[PDB]
């Protein structure tokens, strides 16, 4: 979806955890945004 | 300063219809250095009682610390004269 | 700041604003000493009590020594008032 | 923005939707019972 | 006299009405073109 | 526990009064979403929102208008909230008498030294801790009196509170069990009084109270107004000043911006602590102080008025004494005009008492027994009414 | 002060390479300067 963007939005940083309209318009984070992910160590073991 | 001027978006407020009832007392608010118009534009929901259909501008960007090379013989990587030096005592691990 | 003419379109003025550069810029209590003396006497009594407690003296002996020190401090205050 | 989601850390137990629970406020104590509200966890989400 | 000078609304009205008079003359000629009309057209004494 | 205090105050009110309840519900939602915010209502009817800075209150007021209340809100000019303080020790040891004329309480007041308020804010001393630990803490740190370090009753207005209550009374003249019952009573009354404060109905700091002897304590007490009245009067009688919060300006940009920030901070009742290069970069950092009440539009006026580009971070730093005498009835300012050097405290206290719907300048007879008021008038410790 | 375990993430190394354009040894000196500044304020938070 990001590779389909054109114009000046092609240069936009994604900013997944900026979701308040204040955060999208002012360009800075104002709320602590939590996520949960599965990330792999160098031994191949996945961690939450 | 340097910006365009348009028609008033909402020309439906006059200072005289709202009498000095209870809240607009000038003998109540404390006066300091005056608020210029750029302050109202920069933070529109704090300095305006009716900020209708205003757009939030991008707050700030991280500063570009780039300086063009006026000497077309220097290497691409060098310590520029405008860059402040770093000392060994500018590192100085105090408690090790 | 924001003075005059929300839009210049109506009035045949073409209304540049100006600062109007002709505008004129603005141009003892003796009771306190008695309480301090009583606090000093009580501090001496508390120091004596702490010294007695650190030395392992009895509580009744410490109380008797504190009463004697309070009487001595009262006598000294009555004698050295002037 | 009509309601609010409560984000927190499960310190113990397992949180399930439709669970009859007690909410303890900022200053609940064992003698002051008034600073507590019975409620139900209706929905449980992982915040992304 | 004095009160005309002190009153701001009166000065605004005077400027607009003088503008309307000059505009009536301009529309009489054919055109409302400002460079075509110096102040010497209007404010010259009638002898000249 | 948070880092900095909500020092910025904005009075909010509705444009259309019919949607006054709706606004309140929106305010409640605001109270959920922003942790450090502080909403309150005064007796003047206007609502007060306390937040950290310009951007914090800007986002809060956007969310109040757009997310939650969905209605237009009149917003007053951003003003600061003050505290009060004591400069010198008490000249008059003053007393309170009950309406039933049973209990009489005499005491005096004093300021503090440096570091006590920051330590009691930072949790160095707890009142739930055993008194031996508190006593040895005050003996090891500040070299206090051993009796005084063992007689500190309370901190106010809360457990971490920056005001100290302590008895200097001897056991020979005061019955100790009645002293314990009235000790609980004076603790809660003193907490209420330091929560309120007489100078502006604002919470007070850097003050200690010592109960003096000859005070008698007969049985039972269902009243609280007399002790609070005398606590407020000694707050007034301890030669009080008021203190304003100060931000610590941190600017990052090249040297032309450094000259500009020196000029602006000179103009805005501020000063520059340190100026220095950032090593390895052409940027320069300027650290200084500004009052919060003088920081409105400061960041905009710096970012606009520089040749280069400068960035500012304004964080809450400290509390500091305002210039001027708040009790100076002589110094009267003019409207449409900024406060001068000596009129600043008087202007702040006057417009603060006006803003909260209070009375005019402080009446001495409001906070005294009439016989004691006449006696203190005859003694010469009070000015002309 | 809360004794939460702390780890450091030096960010934006492209600014070392492409903005500042300092030689690699000066990049090491800049990295060590940032790390010692972090450790200096850690030491000044709790002495010893």
């Amino acid at each position: 979806r990001l590779d389909k963007r054109t114009g000046k939005k092609r240069d936009e940083q994604l900013r997944y955890t900026d979701v308040h309209v204040i955060e999208r318009d002012r360009g800075l984070s104002i709320k602590a945004a939590p996520m949960s992910l599965v990330l792999s160590s160098t031994k191949g073991k996945s961690h939450l | 300063p340097g910006g365009p001027r348009f028609e008033p978006l909402y020309k439906d407020i006059d200072p005289n219809d709202e009498d000095f009832g209870e809240f607009n007392a000038m003998d109540r608010i404390i006066f300091r250095n005056p608020i210029r118009t750029e302050t109202r534009v920069a933070y529109p929901y704090l300095y305006n009682s009716r900020p209708r259909s205003v757009h939030l501008s991008w707050h700030s960007y991280p500063q570009i610390v780039y300086t063009k090379t006026e000497d077309p013989e220097l290497p691409a990587f060098y310590f520029d004269t405008s860059i402040n030096p770093i000392s060994s005592r500018a590192v100085a691990p105090k408690n090790l | 700041d924001n003075v005059g003419l929300p839009t210049p379109r109506g009035s045949g003025t073409s209304g540049y604003v100006q600062r109007n550069l002709a505008h004129l810029r603005p141009r003892p209590d003796p009771g306190l000493l008695e309480h301090d003396r009583k606090r000093e006497v009580e501090v001496k009594v508390f120091e004596l009590r702490d010294k007695l407690e650190e030395e392992g003296v009895d509580e009744e002996e410490i109380e008797s020594r504190c009463s004697e020190l309070r009487q001595k401090l009262l006598a000294e205050m009555e004698r050295n008032k002037d | 923005a009509k309601s609010f989601y409560a984000f927190g850390r499960v310190m113990s137990g397992i949180a399930r939707p439709g669970a009859d629970v007690r909410v303890l406020g900022e200053g609940y104590t064992l003698d002051d019972e008034e600073d507590m509200v019975v409620s139900r966890i209706s929905d449980v989400f992982i915040a992304e | 006299r004095e009160a005309a000078v002190s009153t701001v609304n009166l000065l605004d009205t005077i400027v607009k009405c003088e503008t309307k008079i000059q505009t009536r003359v301009k529309i009489g000629l054919n055109s409302k073109m400002p460079s075509r009309f110096p102040p010497a057209v209007f404010y010259t004494p009638k002898e000249l | 526990s948070h880092f900095t205090e909500s020092v910025l105050k904005v009075a909010v009110e509705p444009i259309n009064p019919s949607e006054l309840p709706k606004m309140l519900d929106g305010i409640r939602k605001i109270n959920k979403s922003y942790p450090l915010i502080t909403t309150k209502v005064e007796e003047s009817g206007e609502h007060i929102i306390l937040g950290t800075g310009e951007l914090y209150m800007d986002c809060v007021l956007h969310d109040l208008r757009k997310l939650y209340a969905d209605m237009e809100v009149r917003v007053s000019d951003p003003v600061v909230r003050f505290c009060e303080t004591v400069q010198d020790m008490s000249a008059t040891k003053c007393y309170a008498i009950t309406p039933n004329k049973k209990n009489t309480i005499t005491m005096a007041a004093e300021p503090l030294d440096d570091g006590i308020a920051q330590d009691i804010e930072s949790g160095a001393v707890k009142i739930k801790d055993p008194p031996r630990k508190v006593a040895k803490f005050f003996e090891e740190k500040y070299g206090w009196d051993k009796l005084a370090a063992r007689s500190i009753w309370a901190f106010g207005p809360d457990e971490m509170g920056p005001n100290i209550l302590q008895d200097d009374t001897l056991p020979t003249e005061v019955d100790k069990k009645r002293l314990a019952t009235v000790k609980e009573s004076i603790r809660q009354g003193f907490a209420w009084a330091t929560r309120e404060g007489p100078l502006c109905e604002e919470p007070i700091r850097n003050t200690k109270f010592r109960l003096i002897d000859v005070s008698l304590f007969p049985w039972w007490w269902p009243n609280y107004s007399d002790r609070s009245t005398c606590l407020l009067f000694l707050f007034l009688d301890g030669l009080p000043r008021l203190m304003e919060p100060m931000y610590s300006v941190s600017m990052t940009g090249p040297q032309s911006s450094v000259s500009m920030v020196y000029n602006i901070l000179s103009r805005r009742r501020g000063h520059v602590l340190s100026d220095g290069p950032i090593a390895g970069t052409p940027l320069y950092r300027v650290n200084g102080l500004i009052p919060v009440i003088d920081s409105f539009g400061f960041e905009t006026d710096l970012r606009i008025n520089t040749p280069g580009q400068a960035m500012v971070s304004l964080v809450f730093d400290r509390w500091s004494i305002v210039p001027g005498d708040p009790l100076d009835r002589e110094q009267v300012t003019r409207p449409l005009q900024m406060a001068t050097a000596q009129a600043t405290a008087r202007d702040f206290v006057l417009k603060t008492r006006r803003r909260k719907g209070l009375s005019e300048d402080v009446t001495v007879a409001k906070f005294l027994e009439p016989e004691f008021y006449q006696s203190l008038l005859e003694s010469g410790t009070l000015g002309e009414p | 002060l809360e004794d939460i375990p702390l780890t450091l993430i030096i960010n934006k190394m492209d600014r070392l390479i492409l903005e500042l354009k300092i030689p690699p040894t000066d990049a090491y000196f800049k990295l060590k300067h940032v790390i010692e500044e972090v450790n200096t304020v850690i030491e000044n938070t709790i002495p010893g």
